[PDB]
């Protein structure tokens, strides 16, 4: 621990004093896992490609949740081509755990795949189908060429044409009379500049590949703020404190160490943060109970020097360390025979406690001192009258200018 | 028409990410404060989105039976369906007809007009069961559909309570019907009603959620210079003193442009004529 | 700063893309380790002028001057000061996590505080001996009266006006908690300069959500969704930016940094004079001429006591610069002369009381007219 | 500027050349908190400088820690290397007033 | 200084891949407007006496 500034200032040789060294957490030991009891792994049948998923302007909605989320469970049941992932990992999904979980499905036609973004633009862009930017999710299509593609033209879905102006985002819309877009108004005649735009489709395997459909699913998931059950496949371990070892609980790691609390956490709250942005109060959902994240990272070490071409032997002063050891109040002080006497200070520690190399021998500690704190004469009658020379000065230096910089 | 204060709600998660006890902005649609808000009733009549829709519902009924949110009224430009069939929320998306008003010894059924051209019928546990009051959020731009509620009994049974509460990711959904206007949908048993719509446009908000991870309060960066200096401090309490936080110009209005004098004269219409 | 887990952090390739590449956060600790010795350095002059504990004695009986505010006391742990206590509650405040780090100072808040214990002592004790070596003995009240000789004030005054000096010195000391008991914006100084870093490390910490020209703002998206053959390119210029930010932060703290020892130099350098000599330079430390000093300890400061002799209920007094008598001139060896309009007195400077012109407080010279 | 393309080294000469003057920036920092250093010592050397050297002023512990004689200047940069002679008593007697 | 009107001026997708960077304008702010209070408050200890 002498050596280790040495190579900080990159050198052969380290002065006097009291260093610094690397880090101090202490010691780790273990990775815990800790995840919900729900036995249901999420079944993948009506989701992706099982028979018939309908209209453009209609999505199969399920509400998905109370079940095991995994990520490896897709690619058997259909014909994936494009996988299109946004605000997540890929394949992090069984590292994590979700909040409000959704798998969506619908279908694209094949000249227009490009424009399925949030907003590239085009004749994609008024008349279906519309959610803002902020969409934490997978984007997936898959080749179908088999049920949906008849003998005399595919009149199974309509798709709305026209719509006047602009939006906020994410909604549906019924009414459904001729449009109107102009002058020469409908009222239900069909006149003219009132425009039809229920127009026929053509989707056959005997048009190109740019004119096939593609069934598109839109995976839709979120990170913890609701208390949600949903978490991966990786399955579970025992819980233990007063130690910083790896976790898992629901979704957000961390690095610090689970002690006891005594706090009426509002029971519908998954987790939270104190006042300056750290996460104080982690929830496990098995024993319901509320664990708080002491940061592990507790630490501060010094060395106290002479160097290397002087000596080999060393005083320390682990700092925040707790603990020949003694005890002083900048940290603990080894390597450091505590003498009981007092002399001047050579390498200061604090409170008045110096260290320094006296009298095999080793590096001592001790407290320092003033000087001859006396009595002499309090007589009223007296006063102090010095008289005597032997000339020398008392010398300073004292700067005048210095260097100029361009 | 009916206008009343929107005081305080409007409020909707970006996603659920998870973040507690810090002052987050984000650059989102959300309802300005102290705006009106429309105030219908014996008469429904279409209402275009106009760039906004907060719905809100009364108490004192479940008589309410979704929404007609709409283009034109017959079937011609595709369809929605949102019911409740007093167990269930039936959500067809089936295509029917000019039901421009459609009412329900159970009377019901009216609705019901073209049952054809079906593509997605719902049931799922109902969104509700001195009245709870339902309030909504209502938009449009690439990809799917929310619904955000949260249901609260209280007093001033037509006028908006004050009091500032969170709205909570209840049902979202891919559809696809990119929207011009609405109406709603009510009932009648053998249509006195009020309701309130909204209006949200992009607009920076800033953020509190408490030390749980909800929505506790919210400001607005464009309501006054006050909160101008909130949205450029991330704090709500700002001490007395100077700050300076955003800056401002002229808007250019005719945009000129203007080149040398004319009749450069090329000789190249002799050899047409 | 640790500089590769500020900038990459537990990756191999994104350090393994930082290494054509000479001694950058090297230098960078080189740069922020060198200041951060200074500061305890900085801490080390402005109070240790003394070399151990002066123990004040145990009787308090000093001449009815109370002292009861700015002693340490063991109601407290031991260890801690009076008007202290009512300090260390009204500064308060980053975190551990990513990035960071926060080392501990040299010496500890309850040794900050063991100096100042030991310098109120013998300034009590002994006085302006102990800046310069072995210091001889005095009892409080007369030192008092030999200090008021520094600024003119004739020394009989401080005998002359014990009691009456007392109570105003007490109530004045009381009054200065009383000015911090409600609150004060005064405070100041001391509270920004522990804010305006915290800020700084919130400053440092919001540029994480950066995209700077990539397609993400995180790490591993960069390793997953793109080709680590090509997708380093996307790597490349998010180092850059982060190490803007790390230059930056470098570099605003630098300013700050030797900005509070030009600022501390001139702290010890007033620990240096008004805590142990009563010096004669004038606004210096508090308004009046200058007495004496007790400090205190503080956060990351340290706030003074001062004491001054103001002056108060002026009279004027009919003057004249010269007396002739018998011809030759006589002038005041200090002071001039007044008169109530009928009788002539002579007074020094600063304090009213007439004496009678003699031989003594006179000399002559020179002719009269 | 040649090996990599302007499109895609345009993020990468995006903290280039906008980075390098910060690298001076880090050396006049270091300058003139040395030089102010000695600016302030300019004036620190101007405290002994003239006042107990050139004639005699009467301020303690600004003429040295003792009661001053004179001195004799010579040259240096960052420097004049004075001799202040500061009378502090040495050895002590008393005598018994009355 | 301002940040935004000394980078950009008549565009907005100048400013869009500013807002990429968006620490960087108010952080010159405090820099400069802090040497403000620090220039009047010399104004002021010099003569405020």
């Amino acid at each position: 621990p002498l050596s280790e500034t040495k190579c900080t200032l990159k050198s052969f040789t380290v002065e006097k004093g009291i260093y610094q060294t690397s880090n101090f957490r202490v010691q780790p030991t273990e990775s815990i896992v800790r995840f919900p009891n729900i036995t249901n792994l999420c079944p993948f049948g009506e989701v992706f490609n099982a028979t018939r998923f309908a209209s453009v302007y209609a999505w199969n909605r399920k509400r998905i949740s109370n079940c095991v989320a995994d990520y490896s469970v897709l690619y058997n049941s259909a014909s994936f081509s494009t996988f299109k992932c946004y605000g997540v990992s890929p394949t992090k999904l069984n590292d994590l755990c979700f909040t409000n979980v959704y798998a969506d499905s619908f279908v694209i036609r094949g000249d227009e795949v490009r424009q399925i973004a949030p907003g590239q633009t085009g004749k994609i862009a008024d008349y279906n189908y519309k959610l803002p930017d902020d969409f934490t999710g997978c984007v997936i299509a898959w080749n179908s060429n088999n049920l949906d593609s008849k003998v005399g033209g595919n009149y199974n879905y309509l798709y709305r044409l026209f719509r006047k102006s602009n939006l906020k985002p994410f909604e549906r819309d019924i009414s459904t009379e001729i449009y109107q877009a102009g002058s020469t108004p409908c009222n239900g005649v069909e006149g003219f500049n009132c425009y039809f735009p229920l127009q026929s489709y053509g989707f056959q395997p005997t048009n190109g590949v740019g004119y096939q459909p593609y069934r598109v699913v839109v995976l839709s998931f979120e990170l913890l703020h609701a208390p949600a059950t949903v978490c991966g496949p990786k399955k579970s371990t025992n819980l233990v404190k007063n130690k910083c070892v790896n976790f898992n609980f629901n979704g957000l790691t961390g690095t610090g160490v689970l002690t006891e609390s005594n706090k009426k956490f509002l029971p519908f709250q998954q987790f939270g943060r104190d006042i300056a942005d750290t996460t104080d109060a982690v929830r496990d959902p098995q024993t319901l109970e509320i664990l708080d994240i002491t940061p592990c990272s507790f630490g501060g070490v010094s060395v106290i020097t002479p160097g290397t071409n002087t000596s080999n032997q060393v005083a320390v002063l682990y700092q925040d360390v707790n603990c020949n050891v003694f005890q002083t109040r900048a940290g603990c002080l080894i390597g450091a025979e505590h003498v009981n006497n007092s002399y001047e200070c050579d390498i200061p520690i604090g409170a008045g406690i110096c260290a320094s190399y006296q009298t095999s021998q080793s590096i001592i500690a001790y407290t320092m001192s003033l000087g001859a704190e006396n009595s002499v004469a309090y007589s009223n009658n007296s006063i102090a009258i010095p008289t005597n020379f032997t000339i020398s000065v008392t010398t300073e230096i004292l700067p005048v200018s210095m260097t100029k910089t361009s | 028409p009916a206008y009343t204060n929107s005081f305080t709600r409007g409020v909707y998660y970006p996603d659920k990410v998870f973040r507690s006890s810090v002052l987050h902005s984000t650059q989102d649609l959300f309802l300005p404060f102290f705006s009106n808000v429309t105030w219908f009733h014996f008469d429904n009549p279409v209402l275009p989105f106009n760039d906004g829709v907060y719905f809100a519902s009364t108490e004192k009924s479940n008589i309410i039976r979704g929404w007609i949110f709409g283009t034109t009224l017959d079937s011609k430009t595709q369809s929605l369906l949102i019911v409740n069939n007093a167990t269930n929320v039936v959500i067809k998306v089936c295509e029917f007809q000019f039901c421009n008003d459609p009412f329900l010894m159970e009377s019901e059924f009216r609705v019901y007009s073209s049952a054809n051209n079906c593509t997605f019928e719902y049931v799922s546990q109902p969104f509700l069961m001195f009245k709870n009051l339902r309030e909504f959020v209502f938009k449009n731009i690439d990809g799917y559909f929310k619904i955000y509620s949260k249901h609260t009994p209280i007093n001033l049974v037509r006028d908006l309570p004050q009091g500032f509460s969170a709205l909570e990711p209840l049902v979202d959904l891919p559809i696809g019907i990119n929207i011009t206007r609405f109406q709603t949908l009510l009932a009648l048993h053998r249509g006195a009603a009020a309701y309130y719509v909204g209006y949200l446009q992009p607009r920076t908000f800033l953020l509190k959620y408490n030390e749980n991870g909800t929505i506790t309060d919210a400001v607005d960066c464009a309501l006054d210079p006050l909160s101008e200096t909130k949205c450029t401090l991330k704090s709500f309490t700002v001490e007395k003193g100077i700050y300076q936080t955003s800056n401002f110009r002229v808007q250019p209005t005719e945009s000129i442009v203007r080149f040398p004098n004319i009749t450069n004269l090329c000789p190249f219409g002799e050899v047409f004529n | 700063v640790d500089c590769t887990m500020y900038i990459c952090g537990d990756s191999t390739e994104c350090s393994n893309l930082l290494l054509q590449y000479g001694s950058f956060c090297t230098q960078l600790n080189r740069a922020l380790t060198g200041i951060a010795v200074e500061q305890d350095k900085n801490t080390q002059e402005v109070f240790a002028q003394v070399k151990q504990i002066y123990k004040t004695p145990p009787i308090k009986d000093f001449g009815g001057f109370n002292f009861s505010q700015i002693l340490p006391d063991p109601s407290k742990p031991s260890k801690r000061s009076f008007i202290e206590d009512l300090l260390f509650n009204k500064v308060t405040l980053a975190q551990k996590f990513n990035g960071l780090t926060v080392l501990p100072p040299l010496l500890t808040d309850e040794m900050i505080a063991q100096y100042t214990s030991a310098l109120l002592a013998g300034t009590i004790t002994s006085g302006w001996t102990f800046g310069a070596g072995a210091a001889l003995q005095i009892p409080f009240a007369m030192q008092m009266a030999y200090r008021f000789n520094g600024i003119g004030v004739t020394q009989n005054v401080l005998y002359e006006n014990q009691k009456l000096i007392a109570n105003q010195f007490n109530s004045a000391i009381g009054k200065i908690q009383d000015s911090l008991s409600s609150t004060a914006s005064a405070l100041g100084k001391l509270q920004d300069v522990v804010n305006q870093n915290a800020q700084a490390l919130n400053t440092l910490v919001k540029q994480l959500s950066s995209n700077f020209g990539a397609i993400s703002s995180v790490l591993n998206d960069i390793l997953s969704r793109l080709d680590p053959p090509e997708a380093e390119v996307q790597i490349d210029r998010l180092i850059t930016g982060r190490l803007q930010s790390l230059q930056t932060y470098v570099t605003q703290q630098l300013i700050r940094a030797a900005e509070i020892r030009a600022s501390a130099n001139l702290a010890a350098t007033k620990m240096s004079e008004c805590v142990l000599g009563q010096s004669k330079r004038v606004d210096f430390c508090g308004k009046g001429y200058h007495l004496m000093s007790f400090p205190q300890s503080a956060p990351h400061g340290v706030v003074f006591l001062h004491v001054t002799y103001v002056p108060a209920q002026e009279k004027n007094f009919t003057t004249a610069p010269a007396i002739c008598h018998d011809g030759k001139a006589h002038f005041p060896r200090e002071g001039v002369f007044v008169s109530n309009g009928t009788h002539w007195f002579v007074t020094q400077r600063n304090f009213y009381e007439p004496q009678i012109i003699t031989t003594d407080n006179t000399f002559v010279s020179g002719n009269c007219d």
